[PDB]
């Protein structure tokens, strides 16, 4: 059960450790987060109370090093940092526990959400869509923008999410402009899935952790991400069933995690009209399609 | 974006366009079957491609055979249109090529730019006017050349004829859209208004009456006044 100290808490913020929340004071004796589950990747993460406009956070593996966040007054935010001393870093965290300074990750033993929702999420896929190759960790906020967003400005803080645009010369084979178009199969197949992802639990990851990034800051342009993801697997008319199985678990978790109030700006009614009721799949997500008409009839 | 009443000059100017109209590709007449069942039977049709400017026609000839054992026309006739325009784009050398498209319907704008993903240089344009060109049905050796022909077949027009001698482009296209605008409210009443005064014939090379500018005028108001009466007609106005 690992865990995240905090050196303090200058300002006053609402922090985010995965699905949960809390909200603590300006210099309240606050030293971390403890029982953190091992074995998935975690994101910690910020909204201060002064501006709400400063949301950001680290996707961690406590299994990859001994990681705290320490407020900077120059940059004015909460930073996660690289404890490389393992008997300080215990050393630290054995005091905070002891003066019970430290909340404890509230995780219900019947709960699977978390693991719902990264069950393909790999620190080292996180960190080839968010290159800061020093770190460990990986920084994400709501302003950073996707390298197809800033296609259409500054490479270093982007969002390297695979680029799918259903009409570019990668998507239409020459002489299956129709086909390639309304069947998306060979786009998902061959281009995506063989091409570039591999395997379906890559595409799989991916498209969690553009939920996740849509869902946790706000980002548009993961939100562009995942839609586009679930929209090329339901236009697609050959998907093999373990994947549309697969699919209808991840997408069922997620429509389940969303706020209710954050509906109406991280779903797009096309999208999801399309997926569910005209694609090729369209009667292949009985989980997803039950959960949206049952908490969100309004958008369909 | 869209071309549209305020943008209207644009049509005229020096950059190689084409409009492309759709609404003659797939062509049917509705029957009963022996057992009282409703099937069609596809005719000859045409995609209308004209460069505004120019009066050039580049109509495509889209013979039944092409529906032969397909599934879901009037989506594969939106598909097949954009497969031909983007043949004859890439059958035209570099310096001819239009800088832009105009779609006369929406439902093309996709199928167009998917064929022509080689050409992002080319821009694909709807339009918000609401242009007679379905009427091209309506001329006579337009219609001929559809129903006889056997085969797949490109035939190249002029659709101004020779008034590009006499007229700016500007009035040469106001003349097409109200001359089709008539044909297509009314028919009858157009062609009759074409076709009455003998002493006037059709040219061997031309597609409409050799009028001198007066009578020009005179077609042109009848053509008007056809156009006004069905509207009054129409919406009991
Ligand atoms: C120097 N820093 C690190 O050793 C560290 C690790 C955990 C908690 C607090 C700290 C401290 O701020």
């Amino acid at each position: 059960m690992n865990t995240v100290p905090f050196t303090s808490a200058p300002i006053e913020v609402t922090i985010g450790i995965d699905q949960y929340s809390f909200n603590v004071k300006e210099n309240q004796p606050f030293h971390g987060i403890k029982d953190i589950p091992i074995g998935h990747v975690h994101v910690i993460h910020f909204q201060h109370a002064d501006n709400s406009s400063m949301r950001y956070g680290y996707w961690f593996d406590c299994r990859m090093g001994n990681f705290y966040i320490q407020y900077d007054p120059k940059d004015g935010l909460y930073k996660m940092m690289e404890e490389r001393d393992g008997a300080k870093f215990e050393n630290i965290v054995h005091n905070f526990k002891e003066r019970q300074m430290m909340v404890s990750y509230p995780k219900i033993d019947e709960d699977d959400t978390w693991y719902n929702l990264t069950e393909f999420v790999q620190m080292d896929k996180i960190r080839k869509i968010v290159r800061k190759d020093e770190n460990q960790f990986s920084y994400v906020d709501s302003s950073m923008t996707t390298v197809q967003e800033n296609e259409l400005s500054d490479p270093a803080h982007s969002l390297n999410y695979t680029v799918i645009n259903f009409k570019s010369r990668e998507a239409i084979r020459p002489g299956h402009e129709m086909e390639d178009f309304l069947d998306k199969s060979y786009y998902l197949n061959t281009v995506m899935l063989q091409g570039i992802f591999k395997n379906s639990s890559n595409y799989f990851g991916e498209l969690q952790f553009a939920f996740l990034n849509a869902m946790f800051f706000g980002n548009y342009g993961s939100s562009l991400q995942w839609h586009a993801m679930i929209e090329l697997i339901c236009s697609s008319a050959t998907v093999p069933k373990h994947m549309l199985d697969k699919l209808d678990e991840i997408l069922y978790y997620q429509i389940k995690t969303l706020p209710e109030q954050y509906s109406d700006i991280l779903l797009n009614e096309r999208v999801w009209n399309i997926c569910l009721y005209s694609s090729f799949q369209k009667n292949s997500l009985h989980n997803t399609e039950k959960i949206m008409e049952n908490k969100y009839p309004e958008l369909l | 974006g869209a071309m549209n009443s305020s943008n209207y000059a644009e049509l005229f100017n020096n950059d190689i366009k084409l409009f492309v109209d759709d609404t003659n590709v797939y062509r049917v007449t509705v029957h009963k079957t022996f057992e009282g069942n409703v099937a069609t039977k596809a005719i000859n049709g045409c995609i209308f491609t004209l460069n505004p400017k120019t009066g050039h026609l580049f109509l495509k000839i889209i013979h039944t055979s092409v529906w032969a054992g397909q599934k879901r026309l009037s989506q594969l006739a939106k598909w097949k249109t954009a497969e031909e325009v983007s043949a004859l784009v890439r059958s035209l050398p570099k310096e001819e090529q239009p800088k832009q498209i105009i779609v006369t319907r929406k439902a093309m704008l996709d199928p167009l730019e998917v064929h022509m993903l080689d050409f992002p240089n080319i821009a694909i344009r709807p339009t918000e006017l609401r242009l007679p060109f379905s009427a091209a049905m309506s001329i006579d050796k337009l219609s001929d050349v559809v129903m006889k022909a056997t085969e797949p077949q490109m035939v190249l027009f002029n659709i101004y004829d020779d008034w590009l001698d006499r007229i700016s482009s500007y009035t040469a296209f106001s003349r097409l859209t109200l001359l089709l605008r008539a044909l297509k409210t009314n028919e009858e009443s157009a062609k009759m208004i074409l076709l009455s005064d003998p002493t006037i014939t059709i040219k061997s090379y031309h597609l409409w009456p050799s009028f001198t500018d007066e009578q020009w005028i005179t077609i042109e108001s009848q053509m008007r006044d056809l156009i006004l009466t069905e509207y009054g007609r129409k919406y009991n106005v």
